[PDB]
């Protein structure tokens, strides 16, 4: 079944979004 | 299954609704809890610079490379 | 379709030509030596890389007998 | 014997779990999922 | 019947060898004249200040060069944008010293490639074609105007024009690196996207209709004897290619019309070219590229390198070396 | 000798591969002569 | 002595460009 | 200063190999011209 | 029937992504060479390696970010995560540069997995392998350059790391450092990418302009049904353009589609050449005949050896900050400036 | 049964509001050179 | 210098009017669909 | 005298005697199949196919 | 000190007319097979 | 072009002719050398 | 360097020879 083909490829892809919209507000 | 017809279909986004919040904040908090600094070793802000070492580091042995890191990193 | 003498004595070398064992045969002996010659080559390409440490070997310009 | 050498063992069964584990779960998914005649 | 209708019915005729039309009334002549005033100016050139410091630099053969340092060398930094013909030189002499050939080569060329270009449209009317083929050429026309006509504008001189050379187009590549960091400037980043995909795209497109050729031939003589000139079977499988790379992508990205499949091969290249050439030219205004030295900084205010800053130490030495002499003042306005 | 060889064949370059092979012996000479020279 | 070779490179590459666009097989349907 | 082999590298790398591509386009014709049956065949 | 032909028959089944055989090294490795590189890209710094930023975390951009070389120190290391220089631990294994070789060393090995995969559906399908002989053309160039490079030089250190703008600098480095653009293997290659560019542009643009007359409306683009027989466009008007345009032109479509893969293809090849004899620093870095004329004669001036002083610009003034391990300390008076910059 | 262009355009504006938001942080926050 | 001066716009002006009045000449209507 | 405002860069009065000379030679030319027609025929299309 | 014009003089004095004779040789035999109309022919 | 013309001939040289044009060369290219390189 | 061509012209010209002899057109009655 091809939930493990597409969810391989996006749920790291929204993880790390998680985290490059919390580098913008990241301040000295 | 075609695609266009699971994304247009409610119980898809019954499901995505719950998942996909619930795994963008924890990207957000693998963040904000300080937690990838020290997964990956990356220095903060605040580290890059120390009291003592106030040149650039590098790690200048084969072998040893590993302990050599263990003194650049402490202070 | 010239008989020599040499050739004469080389032909059941070449009279053969096709037969095979049938089945599957020594397949699985094969994969096990090369099994086994891969891993031959991961260490031997590891000592010289200083990758893999063994005592008393040292990969450096050695003293040979003058 | 060395710290290299037991390291790299280790990770050579290590390899041989990984080619392992994907083709236990290969062989038993492909009695499954066989094609009709 | 008239001696013009006699002669329009010959220039516009498409029996002819080669189709000269009513703009190889201007490309011809034009064309000529940068090609025969070209190979006496790469062969036998005497060397030309373009520095205006009157230190003049050979580029040509009879002057100890070969094929790579040999060069038509620019006009001078004394003219700059001048018109500078040779009836306003008061000798040949005055006009092979101060870069004559290059100003008489360049602007003889970009009228013989914009009309070469009128031509290509021109044989497409005639000949019942549809007529965008010089559309396709107008990306190295923009290319071509770019760095011998737009940049000597903005810049002000013909003298940072584009040595018409080998050494001396590596000449103007590494000093408009320094001076304008053409690297973090996304319209070439947005054409070497273009021609890597356009080299792609030449060899998956060819590769996929020589992979599903039909059997015509025999295994002695060559593949291509299977086809016929002006036959009008198709030569190869279609539908075995769109299988082919419906399965090494997936099945959805391929192009099962041949139309907008060749359509696509026209349209990335040309659009990253026509890109391109707008981004010498934006940059022909000091418009640069991007600059990210000194962006990474500490809570301290200490400057944290980046690979930027290891790029602007290339382009400091590129900066501070090039026209070593020509430089009196700390900034290179020009 | 032995009998003919049934495997004899003809070698065929029309005249477009002429100009192509020409011409890329020639933009090689233009090329790599100005390194041998030195 | 050394650029008399290629000006011989130069222009003799321009011959074979010549005979290829006027001497051209002409292709012929049937 | 230049390399005296040079001429030679150049001079055999032009002539030799273009001389061979020479030779196969006159037995190409000739074998055309030798099936053909008219006039230059003999 | 037996074990193999269960496990042959499933690999090779229609499903939404084509598995067979090959997808056994593709898919494992090429999901890590990339995965990797999103990670380093990301998260793992080059603080203690090179001495910059290249991260995420860092405040770097897209552009500014790279996952990159380990140090000189580490020498030709593979820099296996078990090995005597990480001793297992992750974090200390991505600050010693850990990470690159193993973008590298599974991107290797997804190049080869893919283009297994051009034999394996070929041979399913049933159609000539061209694709993987034109595919090699991009192995020979992640070989010759991200792996026979580096092993010609001192270290991993001196490779391209994985990053938009520390490709840029291994282009500025190559220049000052080797004089790669007068070599003439690039010169066959930028002739093949700037030669395959041009044949995809020509050939898209001449098949859309002598397209027949299959339909009523203005839209050519709906008028071709996949599997029909008759061409779609006219190529003796294709050639009767191009014999009076240019001069020359094809009059095969078996000769044009091979001729649109081999130079593409021959300019990856030819330029893999060269690169291959700069790891051993056999570089074509000066003419001497221009060279000693320009000693003796100090008025001889070309475009030749305008460029040898913008070298000294490059191999000066980037070597201090390039090269923190060798401790390159130079004074001011030493760097080479021109008058008055 | 969702229309599929009112999922092109929530998802549409959504890459709007993370692209928009990374060139913010050019300009604010890390490497912001402020 | 003043002699060449003069046979260049003799010879631009010949091929310019030769393209000027090479459109005027009717051109729209020289294509293969009719005349 | 280059950067002169001089108009089409006609310097000398012997430059005029050119211009004139070679715009109205190829006019004469062209006047003699496309001059002398009918000045008052119209058509409706988007494009005349009058005559020669 | 011998003259370096030599060896292009020789070595072009050889293989230039060599080249030639070896021609005029090939399209003879091609014209042979070319008429023979067997195997060789095409 | 015009007609094809009716004075088309075949040239012909055979494997005899050959080693006697190859010997002439290279005889003199061993007898004109020594002269040559002075 | 000088002698180099002097020998090849020499067993170049034995080549030849060889050739003549062996692989002679081998004349035929009828
Ligand atoms: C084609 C399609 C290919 C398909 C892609 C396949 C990709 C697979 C990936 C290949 C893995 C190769 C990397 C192996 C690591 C490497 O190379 O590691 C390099 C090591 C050599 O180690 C280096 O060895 C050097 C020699 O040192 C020796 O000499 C020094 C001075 O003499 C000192 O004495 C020193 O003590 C002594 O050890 C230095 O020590 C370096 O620091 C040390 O790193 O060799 C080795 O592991 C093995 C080297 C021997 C094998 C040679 C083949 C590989 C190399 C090809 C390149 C040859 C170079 C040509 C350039 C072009
Ligand atoms: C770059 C990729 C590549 C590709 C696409 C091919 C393609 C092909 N090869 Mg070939 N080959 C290659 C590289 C490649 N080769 C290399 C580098 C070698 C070693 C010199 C060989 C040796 C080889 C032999 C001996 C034969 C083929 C054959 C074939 C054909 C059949 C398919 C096959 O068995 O593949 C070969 C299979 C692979 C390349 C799979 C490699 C997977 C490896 C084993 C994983 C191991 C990784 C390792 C554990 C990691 C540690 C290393 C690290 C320390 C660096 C086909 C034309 C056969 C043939 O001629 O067919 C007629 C044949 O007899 N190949
Ligand atoms: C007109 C300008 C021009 C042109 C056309 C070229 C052309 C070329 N240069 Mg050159 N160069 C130039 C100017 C130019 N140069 C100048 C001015 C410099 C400065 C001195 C250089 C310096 C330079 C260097 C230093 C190098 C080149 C190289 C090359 C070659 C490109 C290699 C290639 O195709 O990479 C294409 C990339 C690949 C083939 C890699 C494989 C691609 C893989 C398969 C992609 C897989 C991606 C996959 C889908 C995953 C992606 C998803 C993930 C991101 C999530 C090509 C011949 C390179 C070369 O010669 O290499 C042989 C090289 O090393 N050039
Ligand atoms: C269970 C456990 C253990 C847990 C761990 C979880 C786990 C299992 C994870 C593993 C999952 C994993 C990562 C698998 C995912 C697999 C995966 C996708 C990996 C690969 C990684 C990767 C980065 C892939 C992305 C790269 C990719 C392949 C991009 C494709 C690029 C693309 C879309 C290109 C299209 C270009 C294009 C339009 C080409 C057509 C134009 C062209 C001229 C073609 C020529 C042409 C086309 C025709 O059409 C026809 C007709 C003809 C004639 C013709 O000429
Ligand atoms: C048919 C064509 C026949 C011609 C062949 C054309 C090849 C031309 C290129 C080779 C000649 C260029 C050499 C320079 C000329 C010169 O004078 O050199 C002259 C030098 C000899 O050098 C002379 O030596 C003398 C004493 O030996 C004196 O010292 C002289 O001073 C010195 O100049 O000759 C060579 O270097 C010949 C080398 C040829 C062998 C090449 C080795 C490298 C090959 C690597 C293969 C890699 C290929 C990978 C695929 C790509
Ligand atoms: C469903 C499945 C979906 C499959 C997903 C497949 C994974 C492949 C995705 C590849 C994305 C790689 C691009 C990384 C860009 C990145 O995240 O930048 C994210 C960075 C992060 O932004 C930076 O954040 C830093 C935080 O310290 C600083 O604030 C910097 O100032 C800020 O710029 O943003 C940028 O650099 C801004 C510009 C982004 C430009 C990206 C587009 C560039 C073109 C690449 C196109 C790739 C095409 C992918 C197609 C898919
Ligand atoms: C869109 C792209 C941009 C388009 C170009 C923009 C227009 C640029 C401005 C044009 C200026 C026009 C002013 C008159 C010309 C001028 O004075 O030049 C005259 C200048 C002046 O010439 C110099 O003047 C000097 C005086 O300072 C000296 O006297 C010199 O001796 C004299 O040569 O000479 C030229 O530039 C000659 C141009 C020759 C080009 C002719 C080719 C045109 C063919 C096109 C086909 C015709 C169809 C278009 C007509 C409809
Ligand atoms: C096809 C074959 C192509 C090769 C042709 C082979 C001919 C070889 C013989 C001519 C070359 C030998 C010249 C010596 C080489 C050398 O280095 O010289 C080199 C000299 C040039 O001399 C060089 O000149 C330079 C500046 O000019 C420098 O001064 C050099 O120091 C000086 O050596 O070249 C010649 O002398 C070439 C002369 C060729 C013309 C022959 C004139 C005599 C002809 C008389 C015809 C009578 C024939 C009657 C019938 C019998
Ligand atoms: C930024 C992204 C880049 C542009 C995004 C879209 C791509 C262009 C799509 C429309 C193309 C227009 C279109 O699709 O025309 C396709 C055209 C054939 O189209 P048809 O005649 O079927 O119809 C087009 C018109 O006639 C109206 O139907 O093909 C060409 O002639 C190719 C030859 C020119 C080859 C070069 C083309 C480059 C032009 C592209 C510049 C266009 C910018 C304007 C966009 C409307
Ligand atoms: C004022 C404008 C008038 C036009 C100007 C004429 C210039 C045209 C150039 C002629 C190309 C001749 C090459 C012969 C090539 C040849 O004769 O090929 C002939 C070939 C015809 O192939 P066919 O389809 O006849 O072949 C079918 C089979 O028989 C294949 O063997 O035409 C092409 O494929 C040429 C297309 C690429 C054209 C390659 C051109 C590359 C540019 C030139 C590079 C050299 C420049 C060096 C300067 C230093
Ligand atoms: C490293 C490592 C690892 C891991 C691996 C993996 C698992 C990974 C994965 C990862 C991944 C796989 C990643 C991904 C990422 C992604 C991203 C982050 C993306 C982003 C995107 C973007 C940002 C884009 C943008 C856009 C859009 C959205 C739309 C429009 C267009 C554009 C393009 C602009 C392991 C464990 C083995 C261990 C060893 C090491
Ligand atoms: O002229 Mn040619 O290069 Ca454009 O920047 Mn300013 O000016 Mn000169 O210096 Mn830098
Ligand atoms: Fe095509």
């Amino acid at each position: 079944f091809r939930w493990l083909a597409i969810h391989g490829l996006a749920i790291p892809t929204v993880f790390f979004l998680g985290g490059i919209t919390a580098m913008q507000f990241i301040q000295r | 299954r075609p695609f266009s017809d699971i994304i247009t279909s409610v119980r898809y986004w019954i499901i995505h609704s719950i998942t996909i919040p619930s795994l963008f904040v924890s990207g957000w908090l693998f963040i904000s809890t300080g937690l990838a600094y020290d997964v990956f070793g990356t220095p903060r802000p605040n580290e890059y610079f120390t009291q003592d070492r106030q040149q650039v580091p590098l790690v200048n042995d084969r072998f040893s490379a590993k302990q050599e890191l263990e003194d650049l990193t402490k202070g | 379709a010239l008989r020599t003498r040499l050739g004469e004595i080389l032909r059941p070398l070449n009279a053969e030509y096709g037969k095979v064992a049938p089945g599957w045969g020594t397949t699985p002996i094969m994969g096990i030596v090369m099994l086994a010659f891969l891993i031959f080559l991961v260490i031997i390409l590891q000592i010289y890389n200083s990758s893999l440490i063994i005592e008393n070997v040292d990969v450096d310009w050695a003293n040979g007998i003058v | 014997m060395t710290a290299s050498l037991s390291n790299f063992i280790a990770s050579l069964i290590a390899g041989g779990v990984v080619v392992g584990v994907i083709a236990i779960a290969l062989i038993v998914i492909s009695k499954s999922d066989r094609i009709l005649r | 019947v008239s001696l013009w209708e006699r002669f329009c019915a010959w220039i516009t005729s498409t029996e002819n060898r080669l189709y000269i039309g009513w703009f190889g009334c201007l490309m011809f002549p034009t064309l000529l004249t940068a090609t025969s005033c070209f190979i006496i100016a790469f062969i036998a050139a005497p060397p030309v200040d373009i520095d205006g410091i009157r230190e003049p630099v050979a580029g040509s053969l009879l002057y100890g060069n070969n094929i790579i340092s040999g060069a038509v060398v620019p006009s001078s930094n004394a003219i700059g944008m001048h018109f500078y013909p040779i009836w306003e030189a008061a000798s040949i002499d005055e006009w092979l010293y101060n870069g004559g050939p290059y100003q008489l080569i360049v602007l003889h060329f970009l009228l013989g490639v914009s009309a070469y270009m009128g031509r290509e449209w021109e044989l497409s009317y005639r000949l019942g074609m549809r007529p965008w083929i010089f559309v396709a050429f107008s990306a190295p026309v923009a290319a071509a105007s770019a760095v011998f006509l737009v940049y000597p504008i903005g810049q002000g001189s013909f003298s940072d024009g584009m040595p018409l050379g080998i050494s001396g187009t590596f000449n103007f590549m590494l000093v408009f690196q320094a001076e304008h960091n053409i690297l973090m400037h996304p319209f070439h980043m947005a054409g070497v996207a273009g021609v890597f995909g356009g080299s792609l795209f030449s060899a998956m497109h060819g590769s996929l209709v020589t992979s599903s050729l039909i059997r015509e031939t025999t295994e002695n003589e060559s593949t291509n004897y299977g086809y016929k000139f002006g036959q009008e079977e198709e030569t190869y499988n279609i539908v075995a290619a769109h299988g082919y790379f419906g399965r090494l992508i997936f099945q959805y990205a391929s192009f099962n019309n041949s139309r907008a499949l060749h359509f696509f091969l026209a349209l990335w290249p040309v659009v990253g070219i026509w890109i391109t050439s707008m981004g010498i030219s934006t940059m022909a205004f000091n418009l640069n590229g991007f600059n990210f030295n000194q962006s990474v900084v500490d809570s301290q205010g200490r400057v944290i390198n980046t690979w930027a800053d290891i790029l602007n130490r290339a382009n400091l030495g590129i900066e501070v070396m090039h026209e070593r002499n020509a430089h009196n003042f700390p900034l290179d306005l020009a | 000798m032995t009998g003919p060889n049934p495997n004899k064949q003809a070698v065929e370059l029309n005249r477009t591969s002429l100009y192509w092979g020409l011409l890329l012996i020639f933009v090689l000479a233009v090329l790599f002569s100005s390194y041998f020279f030195n | 002595m050394e650029a008399l070779v290629y000006t011989f490179l130069l222009i003799g590459t321009l011959m074979v460009i010549f005979f290829a666009v006027f001497f051209r097989e002409t292709p012929r349907i049937l | 200063e230049v390399q005296f082999g040079a001429y030679l590298a150049v001079l055999l790398g032009t002539f030799l190999p273009a001389l061979f591509l020479v030779n196969l386009f006159i037995q190409t014709e000739a074998r055309k011209a030798g099936k053909a049956g008219g006039q230059d065949s003999d | 029937r037996g074990l193999f032909d269960l496990v042959d028959d499933w690999l090779k089944k229609d499903r939404f992504v084509f598995v067979g055989w090959s997808g056994l090294l593709l898919f494992p490795t090429a999901y890590l060479a990339a995965g990797g590189w999103m990670t380093g890209t990301t998260f793992v710094t080059s603080w203690y390696t090179h001495g910059l930023a290249s991260s995420y975390l860092e405040g770097c951009n897209f552009l500014t970010a790279a996952v990159s070389t380990p140090a000189n120190s580490v020498g030709h290391s593979l820099l296996l995560l078990w090995g005597p220089e990480a001793q297992g631990d992750f974090t200390r294994w991505c600050q010693i540069g850990g990470l690159w070789t193993f973008v590298a060393l599974h991107g290797a090995f997804g190049l080869i997995g893919f283009c297994l995969r051009q034999f394996e559906i070929a041979r399913l399908v049933g159609i000539r392998p061209y694709n993987a002989i034109a595919f090699s053309g991009p192995i020979a160039v992640f070989v010759s350059v991200f792996l026979l490079y580096p092993l010609g030089q001192a270290s991993w250190f001196f490779a391209p790391s994985f990053g938009v703008a520390a490709i840029f600098r291994f282009l500025l480095f190559l220049q000052g450092f080797h004089n790669w653009t007068l070599n003439p293997f690039h010169m066959m290659g930028v002739a093949g990418i700037l030669g395959g560019a041009l044949l995809c542009a020509i050939h898209g643009a001449t098949v859309e302009n002598t397209l027949f007359e299959d339909g009523d409306a203005a839209n050519t683009f709906r008028a071709f049904t996949p599997t029909q027989s008759e061409e779609t466009y006219s190529m003796v008007t294709a050639n009767r353009f191009w014999s009076q345009i240019f001069g020359v032109a094809f009059s095969n479509k078996r000769w044009l589609h091979f001729f649109m893969l081999f130079v593409p293809v021959t300019g990856l090849w030819t330029s893999s050449i060269g690169i291959v004899g700069l790891a051993l620093n056999l570089r074509a870095y000066d003419f001497v005949s221009q060279e000693l004329r320009a000693a003796e004669d100090p008025e001889f001036e070309t475009f030749y050896t305008k460029n040898h002083l913008l070298d000294e610009g490059i191999r000066a003034w980037m070597a201090a900050q390039d090269q923190p391990h060798e401790n390159f300390v130079f004074p001011e008076e030493v760097l080479p400036r021109g008058n008055a910059l | 049964r969702i229309p599929l262009w009112l999922v092109g355009l929530v998802g549409g504006l959504a890459v709007i509001t993370m692209l928009s938001l990374f060139f913010y942080g050019s300009y604010s926050g890390l490497g912001s050179s402020l | 210098m003043l002699t060449l001066k003069i046979l260049v716009y003799t010879t631009v002006i010949f091929f310019v009017s030769l393209f000027i009045f090479g459109f005027l000449s009717s051109d729209p209507s020289r294509n293969p669909n009719r005349k | 005298t280059e950067g002169t405002n001089e108009w089409f860069g006609v310097d000398d009065l012997r430059l005029l005697a050119v211009l004139f000379l070679g715009h109205w030679a190829i006019l004469s030319l062209w006047l003699g199949s496309y001059g002398d027609s009918n000045e008052d025929e119209d058509f409706f299309g988007e494009i005349d196919y009058s005559a020669r």
